[PDB]
């Protein structure tokens, strides 16, 4: 409720408006989607490459962030790219179907197109759940542009070099946040939210964690990581 | 030895 907190929303709110683009324009770019094991690698590989350099982009607008160190700015967006990713997708999940609806048929996503091959189920039913679980907080966007950057500047990530930067750049978000549930965001839905909230980046670790399994495996077999893209296989890696 | 992400900051 502070001048420097409305300044922070304001940045963040503009930040994300510069990174996510609802029209979906760009996806015409990817290479095209088949569906018939891994038909959807290539198409997806794109979208997820695509969504790291809008991450890599919204990350940079968030005020502290580059007052960080290169190397500490590094490891934040190696750790928390899926997980940002999978937070910002929430905008294109829908709950009537159970997909990720990017605007035309050919741009819609379901289980079935992304869990076939492998043992991707056992990311794609947890991911699922969570996109469920956190539709149903009904954020504003103000909250929604806060969750990721605080996902973003963690002080826990492994590598870390300067921790206590990091922690007083996320607590500085962290408090705008609780601040702004508590001024704006009115009841029933603003109860337990801050809690709520600080929940499901404890789900996205869990999520980044069996991510990181099912890329470790999808990445062992040299002819599906030639369908990667170069920004992919340097962040993811 | 990261020089896309480093170029994309
Ligand atoms: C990122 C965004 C969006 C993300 C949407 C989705 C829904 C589809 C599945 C997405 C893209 C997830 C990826 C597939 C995770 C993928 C990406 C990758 C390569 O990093 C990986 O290892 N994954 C899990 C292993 C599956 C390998 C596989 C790929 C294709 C086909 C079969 C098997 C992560 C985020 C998810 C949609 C939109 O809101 C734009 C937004 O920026």
């Amino acid at each position: 409720l502070s001048e420097e907190q409305q300044h922070i929303i304001a940045i963040l709110l503009d930040a994300h408006h510069k990174t996510y683009d609802p029209t979906y324009a760009d996806f015409r770019d990817f290479r095209p989607p088949v569906r018939m094991p891994l038909s959807m690698l290539p198409h997806l590989a794109d979208l997820v490459s695509y969504s790291i350099q809008k991450v890599i982009g919204f990350a940079k607008m968030i005020p502290g962030f580059r007052d960080l160190t290169s190397d500490d700015q590094i490891v934040l967006l190696k750790s928390s790219a899926i997980e940002v990713i999978m937070l910002r997708s929430n905008q294109s999940f829908t709950m009537d179907d159970m997909s990720w609806d990017c605007g035309s048929q050919d741009y819609k996503y379901d289980v079935t197109d992304v869990s076939k091959a492998g043992h991707t189920l056992e990311l794609i039913e947890p991911l699922i759940k969570f996109q469920v679980g956190l539709k149903k907080l009904n954020l504003h966007e103000e909250e929604h542009v806060l969750l990721m950057a605080i996902c973003i500047v963690s002080p826990d990530r492994p590598g870390v070099q300067d921790a206590k930067l990091v922690e007083a750049i996320q607590d500085r978000l962290s408090n705008t946040l609780q601040t702004y549930i508590r001024c704006r965001h009115p009841p029933p839905g603003s109860h337990q939210l801050y809690a709520k909230m600080i929940q499901k980046l404890a789900d996205l670790r869990s999520l980044n964690e069996e991510h990181s399994k099912q890329y470790r495996s999808l990445s062992f077999q040299p002819e599906n990581s030639m369908k990667l893209t170069p920004l992919v296989l340097e962040v993811f890696g | 030895n990261h020089p896309m992400l480093m170029n994309l900051l």
